[PDB]
This record gives structure tokens, sequence and C-alpha cells, in this order.
């Protein structure tokens, strides 16, 4: 959600099937997916 | 630009209110 500077793009959760739902630019979804897989290594 | 960085023994909870 501060992802994006003070908003444009949107981020949703799901914890139950610990599923996202990001609406915005291309290349914030590619660099934190790589966040994601950088994210979930424990 | 963006990134990302690990910490050895460092801890992101007290450099927080640093950064």
């Amino acid at each position: 959600n501060n992802a994006m500077s003070r908003a444009g793009a949107q981020v949703i959760a799901d914890a139950r099937t610990n599923r996202l739902i990001i609406l915005g630019p291309p290349q914030a979804r590619a660099k934190l997916v790589q966040l994601a897989q950088s994210l979930d290594t424990p | 630009d963006y990134s990302v960085i690990n910490l050895r023994y460092g801890w992101v909870m007290d450099a927080a209110e640093v950064l």
C-alpha cells in the first residue's frame, strides 16, 4: 500500500489462500514478484 | 531506485526509525 507514494495502484490480500491481487504498473508487478520470491525464503 | 538487502545480525525494527 505504501509501495506507491502519497495512490494510483492497488493491492488486495487473501490470508486464507495466501493470494495477492495487484492492480497497477507491470514493473512494480515484476520487481515485487521478485521481492516475493526473495520474501518467501526463510 | 528500488532495492532489497539482507542483514546478518542487524535488526530492521531498530533501523526503521533510523532510515
